[PDB]
RNA sequence: CCGCACCUCGGAGAGGUA
DNA sequence: GGGTATTCGCCGTGTACCTCTCCTAGCCC
DNA sequence: GGGCTACCTCTTGACGGCGAATACCC
């Protein structure tokens, strides 16, 4: 109701003879015209669209993800979309700074070189889950993980403590928390919780809007990214996205074991692969959440293929969660490749001398042990002088 | 409207397509390709 | 006027040309499309465009030119090659064409090829008549490719030690057997770079298939040769076409006797690629792997050979074992009976920061004698032996503590004795 | 369908019929 | 401004019934 | 051999006769 109102009211003022503005990021069609897709609608199909002419995406060289704030009208006789007339801000900057601009594909990809410490400092309770997590697996810019975790683990918890611990420690970072396929009460608590933009798609509509949203967002962290900005995007839909590319997919012929189509892994295997560290300017983290053992070969197929392409796991144990010891770790099985690039040369050796420690002992004992240990203590420098 | 003007049910992949849609297949693409050339502002020879 | 010398150049050199013979805005336009403009504006003068690249004749009978900055990649400056200038020249797949070009006319798309000037860097009178790849007759590795250094730098220990467990000579086919997070990519890199200082006469090429785009920017930028790498974000048709690309340019340049070196290090990932593309027969092995997959990574394999007439072609493939499928681990059952060298890796050694971690028990190569003289065959076969009782952290400890007190292994062989 | 091995439904043309 | 030579090509093909045939593969890729 | 898409070549001819374009004077 409120999009009409808003219409008549723009209609009426544009009336009078006064300017209209409007913004949106862009979405360009097969056919070669776009549409402004509206922010508080998850990117969703409106009536209330702004169209894009194609004689403005030749002349600005305008693609998928642009954010586009400008003067609009409203449609004449014969037309339902918003025409735009003249753009006045493109991707929150100027167009003669975005016209110069070097595209996402030819940017160099390097290896995760700033430390994103994810401490808080506070001395609190719930800041031994980022302890804990720096000090197995630590994350740079441009990082590519996977949290590899079983139902009923605790990916909840952890997600919203990462969250908050970026929130709070890199406040200058886009934190975009993609949720697809998940229920909305889950959704509507974590956009009230964590400090950044929350766009989701759940369950009560196809997987097309699905990819749809996935497009869009991907899409808009690869343009800031090109304009020089550290997106950081923690999709726990993975495993849902891929679902959802399997269930969308022409049948070709060939399936492989557990229902998977052979081309249907392409379009997950990219979106997780684009992330990577522009040594131009900028860097792209996506930290995914996969789902083992869920009584779905699909979905051990699905992690057995994205094993082998990131370049950080993140395993919990069943029993540990079972047992409520948050957070539920496997430090055994969890590490980081190229983890000299991150952290100095005593803090690499601690690190090592510290699984060394653990490695003999059992899980749950290694956890007590860790806890114990980070409980006499608020920052882990105390935890480290006293452990040599 | 599409049933006054349909196509024959035959055997095979090809179709003896009526007259009317091909004329009206024409008609569009003539437009279309005039609407997409109109907006990248051609010169007026071609325009004419 | 050519293609890569167009293609080197930077992005703001190529601006501020088109800016200055006056065309549209091209601060607002791709790199090629960039070249592309200024080919059309310099051949609307009347001057002659050339360029260069390996073909690839299409199934239909036409071919393209592709470009090795690329990896092979289909381009939109692709030049089109006539199925009847192949008819005439015999052309095949892989074969090196440098001629001039000409911009496509109304309803064309790629450049045509008018007059052809070298064939496979060399005169077309040489090319037409040649020996094939599969006439000529193997052998055995005869030359000695020695790895070693000899500058006495701290690096060259691993070069050491893989020369003393086992010596590669030209048109080897080998195998690099060792479990994930061992240091395949260390090792790599300290082979390639003693093969581009010890020989830099011979053609290195670095294969790296479904591989992160990070580790491809980084061997690109460290050895000293040629790249071609495909990310796993391509699917498994773009692997097997760079492959295949890369394996009849391997045999088009063996034919004209040189000396090509392939590091292949996804053996595995290029056989998962070819049992993805395989279509399916209802039938289905043991671990999940069709009954005709594996023929094209067997004769990918196989083609390495040493050439009597001249030239020799090397394939080093490193194989992924203990990676949690049974798929790998029956691909890596199947090809250790094929190949005439392992050098296995062990990851007991590797989880002690012991670098290299070389399992020196298990190495070995074939007809070691055809490479070594009989006082260096007879020092190994004593090292071997002292070696063997001893267990492999030990022995690998013993053998570093030897190493690092001398440049040589001369010196260290002589005081053995 | 994931791994073989025991110790306490139409348009044009041609011909014809009345 | 009008009464009429040539003429550019403007629309009827008796009615009913029967048999048979023909029905796109092109280009630089 | 092929993708949406574009090139084949010609200023059925008689009429049966009816309304009417540019023309020649009266």
């Amino acid at each position: 109701r409120k999009q009409d109102i808003i219409f008549a009211i723009l209609k009426q003022h544009a009336k009078s003879g006064e300017d209209i503005f409007g913004d949106g990021v862009l979405e360009i069609l097969q056919d070669g015209f776009g549409f402004l897709r509206s922010a508080d609608s998850s990117y969703l199909a409106g009536p209330d669209d702004i169209y894009v002419s194609p004689s403005q995406i030749r002349r600005f060289n305008l693609r998928t993800g642009d954010t586009i704030s400008g003067k609009i009208r409203p449609p004449k006789e014969g037309e339902r979309y918003f025409a735009l007339l003249k753009v006045n801000e493109v991707n929150f900057d100027k167009p003669e700074n975005a016209r110069n601009k070097i595209l996402f594909e030819n940017l160099t990809p390097l290896h995760a070189n700033s430390r994103l410490r994810m401490e808080r400092g506070n001395g609190s309770t719930e800041d031994l889950t980022a302890r804990v997590l720096d000090l197995a697996s630590p994350i740079g810019r441009g990082q590519r993980g996977l949290i590899v975790a079983p139902p009923k683990a605790g990916k909840t918890m952890l997600l919203q403590n990462i969250a908050q611990s970026i929130a709070y420690n890199h406040p200058d970072c886009v934190l975009m928390v993609l949720l697809i396929d998940e229920r909305p009460e889950e959704v509507t608590e974590m956009q009230r919780l964590v400090k950044g933009e929350v766009v989701a798609s759940t369950f009560d509509e196809p997987a097309s809007r699905h990819v749809q949203v996935a497009e869009m967002v991907i899409e808009k962290a690869k343009r800031l990214v090109e304009h020089k900005k550290d997106v950081i995007i923690l999709l726990d839909s993975i495993t849902r996205l891929a679902r959802a590319y399997n269930t969308v997919v022409p049948a070709s012929g060939k399936v492989l074991t557990g229902g998977v189509d052979a081309n249907a892994l392409h379009r997950p295997k990219r979106f997780f692969g684009a992330a990577r560290n522009v040594e131009e300017g900028g860097s792209l983290t996506i930290i995914a959440t996969a789902l083992i053992d869920t009584g779905s070969k699909m979905d051990e197929v699905i992690y057995e293929e994205f094993k082998g392409t990131g370049n950080m796991e993140l395993h919990l144990s069943r029993k540990i969660a079972e047992k409520r010891v948050f957070p539920a770790i496997d430090y055994n099985r969890s590490g980081t490749r190229k983890e000299e690039l991150l952290t100095t040369q005593e803090e690499l050796q601690k690190m090592w001398i510290l699984r060394k420690i653990i490695h003999p002992m059992g899980e749950i004992d290694a956890m007590e042990f860790l806890i114990n240990k980070l409980a006499m203590t608020k920052t882990n420098d105390d935890f480290f002088e006293m452990m040599k | 409207p599409p049933d006054l003007r349909p196509l024959v049910p035959l055997d095979g992949g090809r179709f003896a397509t009526s007259d009317l849609n091909d004329l009206y297949r024409r008609v569009i693409n003539r437009n279309n390709r005039l609407k997409r050339l109109l907006d990248l502002a051609a010169p007026d020879i071609i325009v004419r």
